[PDB]
Parts: structure tokens; sequence; C-alpha cells
């Protein structure tokens, strides 16, 4: 909920920064969709499989 | 029968397409051996009037003087006959005949003109046809049975009534290998590769949701070719195919050449 | 889908007879911290003035709720052991409570060690008072699953944590995912159609 | 300064894949240190004579200079 | 499948080729041991939780021992894998280092206390990648679609 | 001021100023003999020593040293870090400044494909 | 300043012109001028005379004219079309020398840009490709139906340094590979939909 | 992978 960088230290007491090369969207859209096509194939399974 | 160098075809389409409709005119140059085999090498673009051009385009000094000039540093032999440049419709020559038919025998019977069409020919098959002097003489040529494709014109009464006088025959074509042969990267993550696979996968998401709705919906209660392919709300599914096609010619190939 | 739908509903159905309340807002506030994201709408859980007054009469799930964000975890595992005794009731039951205690557990440990680049044995023992082997065998089971980024660095007995991000999350996710999807088609696209 | 600039920059013919040398420039320059490392390539890098960055924690001068210079009959 | 009845490189592709023809075939012999035996060999290569236990309720064909050895490796200790092995002893298919291999995939941390404890070039650890590491898996599904063309040659 | 100030080359806080103190001060903004706010604008010129060569080491370099930047600009560590913080909070450079020696690095340690893209961009006698 | 575009009108005209002068001997750099619109990127769309080329056979130090003949064809095509101005001039392929730069300079009279060099682009043939696509029969377009400079050349060659660049290249490939895997999937699914359409169709035609 | 990189 606030800057996604801060891991801090107890011993020497520092604050490491820039943890992430952040989310580029690519895999998130790709993987997500491939999950859809499942729905569509199941529907086909309605027509083709729940017919024959 | 009638032959062309096809430079006359390209200067023909150039002069015609340049001046539509204005019916631009000109007159070509060539040689005669027999009945009607006419090699045409160059068409001569005789100039244009205001908007209506006629026999007055047969000028003394333009075609005479420039026939001497490109007789000298160019096309040496005699002219063939005229042409005419019908925009729009096709080929029928009502007011053209009184300005063309009587002009031929002033030179010779070995003289043809030709109406062309640089509007409706967007094609690579341009409308070209020469003709005869069958003003009179309704009184041989086995042809293998009347040549074929003039029993298939655009058979229209004013055209076929014009074809009583017209009698087109053929248009041959020549070219050489040289001319034929003659006529015959990157971009990576600028924003490019991302923002055309950040784009298209989103339409694969919700267009594949509408493809889900299509296969769920048309599975049952479907008849008469899906009400004629949904002319309305076009078009589900094919869109997905098109999207798939777009990236796989791009997100591989030049990327391939990256390697 | 469960929490938000529940969360943004309020509930009323013909005198709430299938809602059977003394259950519903509880079901929300112990279905939330699985999937409702700990920064985002967990504040909408806490400072949201629609649910806090009706869990006021329900202090057990209340002290189950404000024992995550307040890091008082010596009572939070106590609070989660209550939920593993009222897991008995609901007929949506068995891998829901075993998976549920699994993800309450894993989300509880991942919440703690993410803020630190190095986690000591005494402070992780301070989370309840369990000592060593509970955290050792248990966290080794979690990194055997590989769902946190920590590791039982017993060389010093101080646990290290950087964060490789969720760029790899996808890759690992989609190997299995892709396989399954194609397999379904592989289940169909033969002669049997 | 100027023949130090060109001729102590030109002697940077190290095809060594990516030219990276400072240790040569330590000994090639009869001069005290980082003044020889930065300031020569400061003014060599302001005008177009040498382009490229410098690390001096690493003591590392990267260069991609252009300077179309030599007749080079045997090159 | 009978060719499936050593090597483990292709037992799963002959498991895909094997588990095809049984709508309702037998109750002993042919229909039974192909599935459970081949997924046991699919653990002889070392493939663990997430295809195992929810795929069980299709067959349920006497279903005790081989599943018990699958979680006996999914946990991975010799102490109760002993009583899976010796106390059962008749499970057959007689034809140990693999459940050792599971727990030592972790380590304590990496080295494990100056190269010595027991449990019982891409500087990253193997997360993902944008080079040769993930390319192999990528060209998996591409190959699949290409092999799935066969569909167009069937009408 | 043209050939020195406009061309991206080094400066000094005041030795060019006391070098010009017989000409830039009086000779024949910065009003003061005792005038108010003629001082601070001249202090603004000290900022024109500061923010100029931070554009030079920012336009040119990676990490330098805490000490070497602390002696290029003749300051201590602290007010150089304060001028640096002023120079980053207004979003002029991209400083990976550090307390220890891994100071002001101008680099993208997440590997965007800007490098990939840049590489692609880089890619008589007969008579 | 921009480049040149092409119109194969002038290409067929010069090609037919060297079909003209190809008599016995006379392998000649036959220079003829072009007329057409000259502005930002153009072609000087139409050709003209030559006053045919002969020097001794190779002793190329003597000229051809008339300037009044320049305005014969350039002058009386204005009676036909008034859009034009001379820049372009050609000769044979492929050799050029100081004769050609001396007809650039000596017979200049307008011609600021006329290479038949940075103006190097051989065009599109706009609005008149109907007289090209009819002329692109047998074998078709594709098949249709199917020391200082060289010193600065190798300044931008070397790259095997795979730490950073190598990792980046690896990564991008992986990401794009994935994209293709994602796709090569939904077209396989919709292809399978065409399979069940054809199998239920011929199945009902039983 | 240029050798490795059926679709037509």
């Amino acid at each position: 909920d606030k800057k996604f960088h801060g891991i801090l230290d107890q011993g020497e007491g520092v604050l490491i920064i820039f943890d992430e090369p952040p989310v580029d969207k690519t895999y998130e859209a790709a993987l997500e969709t491939i999950q859809n096509m499942s729905k569509v194939v199941d529907s086909l399974y309605n027509k083709a499989k729940k017919l024959t | 029968q009638v032959y062309i160098s096809s430079l006359a075809l390209l200067k023909m389409l150039k002069h015609g397409r340049a001046g539509v409709p204005m019916e631009v005119m000109g007159l070509m140059l060539g040689e005669f051996v027999d009945d009607y085999t006419v090699r045409v090498i160059d068409v001569f673009a005789m100039p244009q009037s205001g908007t209506g051009v006629s026999v007055e385009a047969v000028d003394p000094v333009f075609q005479a003087k420039m026939l001497d000039m490109l007789k000298q540093t160019g096309r040496p032999e005699m002219v063939v006959g005229w042409y005419h440049s019908h925009p729009g419709f096709g080929c029928w020559l009502s007011g053209v005949d009184i300005n063309t038919q009587q002009s031929f025998e002033a030179l010779s019977e070995r003289a043809v003109a030709v109406v062309v069409d640089p509007i409706q020919s967007v094609k690579g098959k341009v409308v070209i046809d020469a003709f005869r002097l069958i003003n009179a003489n309704m009184m041989p040529r086995q042809t293998t049975s009347n040549l074929g494709h003039l029993n298939k014109p655009s058979i229209q009464a004013l055209i076929h009534g014009l074809n009583r006088h017209y009698y087109s025959i053929t248009i041959n074509y020549r070219k050489n290998e040289l001319e034929q042969k003659m006529l015959l990267l990157t971009l990576q993550d600028y924003s490019e590769h991302c923002k055309h696979n950040e784009s298209v996968v989103k339409e694969m998401l919700e267009l594949a949701k509408n493809y889900n709705k299509a296969v769920e919906e048309e599975d049952k209660m479907t008849p008469e070719q899906l009400a004629i392919k949904n002319v309305g709300k076009q078009d589900p599914k094919r869109h997905l195919e098109e999207h798939v096609d777009v990236l796989m010619t791009s997100n591989i190939v030049q990327c391939l050449a990256a390697m | 889908q469960a929490a938000e739908l529940f969360l943004d509903t309020v509930s009323t159905f013909t005198s709430y007879e299938l809602m059977d309340y003394k259950t519903f807002v509880t079901y929300t506030v112990y279905v939330s911290m699985i999937a409702l994201e700990r920064p985002d709408l967990r504040e909408k859980v806490i400072k949201g003035a629609e649910i806090l007054e009706v869990l006021h009469s329900l202090p057990a799930v209340r002290q189950y709720l404000f024992s995550l964000y307040e890091c008082r975890y010596s009572v939070f595992f106590q609070s989660l052991a209550v939920v593993e005794q009222e897991m008995k009731k609901d007929w949506l039951f068995a891998p829901h409570y075993r998976y549920y205690v699994r993800e309450m557990r894993i989300h509880a440990y991942s919440q703690l060690l993410e803020s630190y680049r190095s986690l000591t044995l005494g402070y992780m023992a301070e989370a309840f008072g369990v000592g060593v082997e509970f955290i050792d065998q248990e966290l080794s089971r979690f990194i055997a699953a590989g769902r946190l980024h920590c590791k039982i660095d017993k060389v010093n007995e101080i646990v290290e944590t950087n964060r490789p991000d969720s760029k790899n999350w996808q890759y690992q996710e989609t190997i299995k995912k892709g396989d399954l999807l194609l397999n379904r088609v592989q289940k169909l696209s033969r002669v049997i159609n | 300064r100027k023949i130090q600039l060109l001729c102590m920059e030109m002697t940077f013919t190290r095809p060594a894949n990516h030219r990276q040398l400072t240790f040569e420039e330590i000994a090639k320059s009869a001069k005290i240190t980082v003044n020889e490392v930065e300031l020569l390539v400061m003014k060599a890098l302001s005008v177009g004579l040498v382009k490229g960055s410098i690390d001096e924690v690493d003591k590392r001068v990267h260069m991609t200079w252009v300077q179309p210079r030599v007749l080079d009959l045997q090159q | 499948y009978y060719t499936g009845r050593l090597e483990y490189s292709e037992a799963r592709r002959t498991m895909t080729n094997a588990l095809r023809k049984a709508p309702q075939h037998t109750a002993v012999g042919f229909k039974q041991t192909v599935h459970k035996l081949l997924i046991v060999v699919e653990l002889l290569l070392g493939e663990i939780p997430d295809r195992l236990q929810f795929r069980q309720p299709s067959l349920k064909r006497s279903l005790m021992p081989y599943f018990l050895l699958t979680q006996a490796v999914r946990t991975g200790n010799l102490a109760k894998f002993n009583q899976v092995l010796d106390q059962f002893g008749e499970k057959f298919q007689a034809d140990i280092i693999r459940l050792r291999h599971n727990v030592i995939k972790t380590g304590v941390r990496m080295i494990s206390l100056s190269y010595s404890r027991i449990s019982l070039s891409k500087e990253m650890i193997d997360i993902y990648s944008t080079r040769e590491p993930q390319l192999a898996f990528h060209q998996r599904i591409s190959f699949c679609l290409d092999i799935h063309n066969m569909s167009v040659k069937a009408m | 001021l043209l050939k020195l100030f406009t061309t991206m080359e080094l400066m000094r806080w005041s030795t060019l100023v006391e070098d010009y103190g017989m000409e830039l001060r009086k000779g024949s903004t910065d009003v003061f003999g005792s005038t108010e706010e003629g001082e601070k604008r001249w202090k603004d010129l000290k900022n024109r020593v500061v923010e100029h060569n931070i554009r030079i080491m920012a336009k040119y370099y990676t990490r330098i040293t805490m000490k070497r930047m602390a002696q290029l600009l003749d300051l201590s560590v602290d007010e150089s870090e304060a001028f640096l913080s002023n120079l980053v909070v207004n979003k002029t450079i991209f400083a990976k400044v550090d307390r220890l020696a891994g100071i002001i690095n101008f680099q993208r340690p997440k590997d965007p494909n800007n490098l990939l893209n840049d590489w692609s961009q880089k890619l008589h006698n007969l008579q | 300043v921009q480049k040149v575009v092409v119109h194969p009108l002038v290409l067929l005209s010069v090609v037919d012109h060297f079909n003209r002068i190809g008599k016995v001997g006379n392998q000649k750099r036959v220079v003829g001028v072009l007329l057409g619109s000259w502005q930002k990127k153009v072609l000087d769309v139409s050709n003209s005379f030559a006053v045919p080329f002969d020097e001794d056979d190779k002793d190329d130090s003597v000229w051809f004219l008339d300037h009044d003949y320049l305005e014969n064809m350039y002058g009386m095509f204005k009676k036909v079309n008034a859009r034009e101005r001379i820049v372009g001039w050609y000769h044979t392929g492929p050799k050029l020398h100081k004769n050609d730069i001396a007809i650039n300079e000596l017979m200049k009279r307008y011609c600021p840009n006329s290479v038949l060099h940075v103006t190097s682009e051989i065009g599109a043939e706009e609005a008149e490709e109907v007289g090209v696509e009819h002329l692109l029969r047998d074998i078709k377009d594709t098949t249709v139906g199917t020391i200082y400079q060289l010193q600065d050349v190798f300044n931008l060659l070397p790259d095997v340094s795979l730490q950073e660049f190598v990792k980046a290249f690896y990564l991008k490939t992986n990401d794009q590979m994935v994209v293709v895997y994602l796709a090569s999937l939904i077209r396989s699914v919709v292809a399978l939909h065409n399979l069940i359409n054809n199998k239920i169709a011929n199945r009902d035609a039983e | 992978q240029v050798i490795e990189y059926m679709i037509v």
C-alpha cells in the first residue's frame, strides 16, 4: 500500500530499494486468456461432446 | 491481329487517366503488312481543347512539325490512325464517328482508331478495342469460328448497334524479359513490439469472451445459417482469426531476423 | 470471486433465510484474507463502516481480523485455531479448511518476512513463541512448495529474503496452464469428436 | 594540453573488442592520476573527440569515439 | 501401452498414446493397470502433487497402494516409505534415491552449514528468463499446434 | 560566460569569481554594496556552478565516488548531497545516489530493451 | 531535400529507346531529358528527345543540342499538359564520367536534382499501375499466388558482450516466443471448430 | 533457433 521497494535492515540498518522490474502486462494477458479458451472449448464440448 | 508495344498502352493510360473525362485524343504510329495486323509502337498525344475536342485537334504544325521532330530523333515511319479516351462507360462512339470515320480514308484504309477506358479499368485488364470502316459495305477469315470474345461483349443495344459499324477484332501484346524483370529492418521495443502485443491480446481476451458467447449461443436454437452470418454485429470469431494472423507474421518474422 | 461479491452485497433475501446471518459477515471476514489483497481493499474491510459494527457483537472474528494488520501474532494463530474448530460447521468443508489454514498460515508468514532483508531466529520465534522446529519444518515445507521467498539459513540462524518478482510467476504458472489447455484439446482433437 | 588531448586520445587504438583501458593511460601519461583520467576525457568528451562514459570507482573509461583520422596504407 | 510395459524419457508420451481406448472395456487386466501403473512410472521420473489426487476419482480401481506410495514420495522420507514397501510387500511391480532427491532439492539454504547437514550467466536463481532458459518450453506449444494441424487433414 | 557557461565544461565555485572580482563585481542583479537581495542572486550564481557540472557528471558518468564528487564540487559530503537531493526532487537526472560507494549511477538495472533497440538502431580508372 | 520516386512510364520509354538505337555498333550513353512536376519527392514524369549520342566512339568531349528543341518537345507538350518542368536526364547503363557531370553542369538550364547520390528510391507508380499490372504477366511479381568511412564502419560492429545485452536478447525472445505460443493456440482451437463443423456437416450428409 | 524458427 506504499512504495514497493522497502526492505530494511536491523544490523547495519539500511533500506534496500527498487526491488522490482514491474509488471509489463504481457504474461498477465496471455496466461489469463489461455484460461478463457478453456471456457470456449468446454462450450464446444457442450455442442460436440454433449451432442455426440 | 492488331498488335501493340504496350508502351503505347502505358502512354495511352497515362494520357487518358491524366485527362478524365475531357475525352483526350491522340494518334499512333506504325506499319502495315497485310489486311489488319497493325504494330503500334508509340501513341502521339495530340493536345487538348477547353472541354470539347474534335477534328480541330488535327492541327497542321503540331502533328506535322512534331512528326518531323520525333521522326528525326525517334519513331521514323508513318502514322496508323487516331485514338479516343472514353471515361466511365466503356466503348460506343456516337458523336465520335462523324469526327473519326471520315478521317481514315483521307489517309488510307490501313488506319484504325481505338477507344480506351481509364476509369472502370483499375485492373490490370484495361478496356482496349480498335475497329473498322463499316459505315457502308454490308456486302473472310475462318478465325476458328468468329474469334470468341466478341460474342461476349457487354451486349447492350446502343453498343451492339454501334458494333454494326465497329467490328473490333483483337488486341495483341508484346514485351521483353528485361522490362518484365524490372517491373517485377527492426523496430523492436521502441514502443512497437510491446504496444502491438499489449494491444491485440486484449481483443483476444474480450473477443474470445464474445467467441465464448457465440459458441454457447449458436450451439442450440440455430438455423438458416445463423440468420445469414450476423450481418448485424459483425463479426465474432473471424476477428479472432485475423488477430491471430496479424502477430504471427510480425512477432516472429522480423524478430526472427533479429537472430 | 467470493469475498468481493459477499463484501459488496450487504445481504437481504426474504428475511435473510438462506443468508442465515450470524454467519454471513463472518464468512466474509474469514474469506477475505485468502484472495482480497492485504493492502488494497483490506482497508475497505477495516475502515469500511458497513461491517465493523456488526462484527462488534462478534468479537471472536473481530480479534481474528485485527490480529493480522496489527502484528500481534501470538493471538493470531490462537485466532486461527478457533476457525479450525468452526471449520466443522459448513458443508463446504474439507480441502477448504485444510487449504484455508494453509493459506492463512502462508499469508501470515509471507506478511512478516517481506518487510525485512534478513529475518532473525529470535524475532521469528517472537511471532508466537513456537521456538525453532515449527518454523523450520513448516517454512521448509513452504519453500519446498516455493510459494514464499525465504530459506532456512541455519548457517547463522537468520532467514534471508530478497524478492524475485512475478515476472517468473507467469512462466511457471503457464507451463502447467498451457499443458492442461492443450491436453484438453489433446483429449478431444483425435478421432473421438 | 592539445597534443595531450589528441595524441593521448589517439593512442587509444585498442581493438580490444570494447575499449576499456585506464591502466594504460596511467602509465602512458606522465602525469598525476584522476586529473589525467577525468579532465583529459572531460574536454575530450565535451567536444567530439572521444564519446563514451567513465567509471572511476572501477577506474574504467568506456569509449566509442568516431574521429575519421588516419590514411593507414597498411591498415 | 504394451510397449509401455528401462527408460523414462518417453513413458509419458506413450502414456498419452496409451490412455486413449477404454470407454468401457474390462474390469481386470487391460483397462485397469495402464492408468495407475503409468502414473506410478510418471512418479519414477519424479512428478509430484498437482496431477495426482484429484485425477484419482475417475478410476477408483482398488486404489490403495500406488497412491499411498505417491504421497510417500510427496512427503519423501524413508521411515514411512518403509512400511509402504515392506509391510505391503505384495503390491508387485518390483522393477529409493528419488525420494532422497526431493528433500535435498531444498537444502538448508544452499551449502548447508559448511557443506554438512541433513534434513532427515543468469545470476538469478531459476525463476524465468528472456533467453535460452525459457525458449525450450516456449517452442513446446508451437510444436503442439503444428502437430495439431493433422486436424485440417481430416474431413 | 558564453564560451565557458554554455559549453559543457567544468567550473569553480568562486575562483573564477575572485578571478573576476576586479571586473565582475564593479568593473566600469548583484546590486549590493549594502543592497538587500543582491546577495542571494549572486548565491544563485553559486548554484550555476553546482547544477552545471552535475549535468556534466550526470551527462557523462556512472558512479564516481562519494569523495571524488565531494572534491570535484568543493563542498563537504552533506551539502553536496543536499544540492543533489534538490537536483533530483525537481526531476532533472536519474540518480542512483548511495550513502556508501555505490553513488550516483546512471544505469537501468532492470534490463529494459532500450539497449536492444539501440543496438538495432546502430545496426578515374575505367573512365 | 527529398529523394526520387519512380514511374515506369519513363522506364519503358528509355528501354524502348535503347531498343531503337541498338543498331550495328553504337553502345551509347544516349542522353535525353525528362519533363514532369519537380518538387519534393518526384520523378520528372515523362521523357523526351535525345539528339542521339556519338562522340567519336569513346572520345566523349563534344555535345548535342538544341535548346530550342528542348522547348520544342518541352514547349509543345505545354500545349498538351501544363504541369511540368525539366530536371531529369538519363543515359545508358551503367558507366558514367565527366561527360555526364558536364551535361549536368553545362546543359543545366534548371536541373537541381536528377539522378537516374542520396535521392535513391525506385518508387510506386501511383494511379497508373493498371498499365503495369497488366504488364506483369509470366513470371509474376512474387509469383502472385505465392578509408575514413570504413574506419567508422567497424566502430559500430563489435557485440558478443552477453552479460547485459545477451541477457536482454534472451529475455525478449522468450517473451515473444510466449506470445506465439499463446496464439498458435487459439487458431488451433478455431481450426478445430472448423473440424467439428465439417464432421457434423458430412455426418449429417450420411 | 534460426533453423528451428510448418505455419504455412
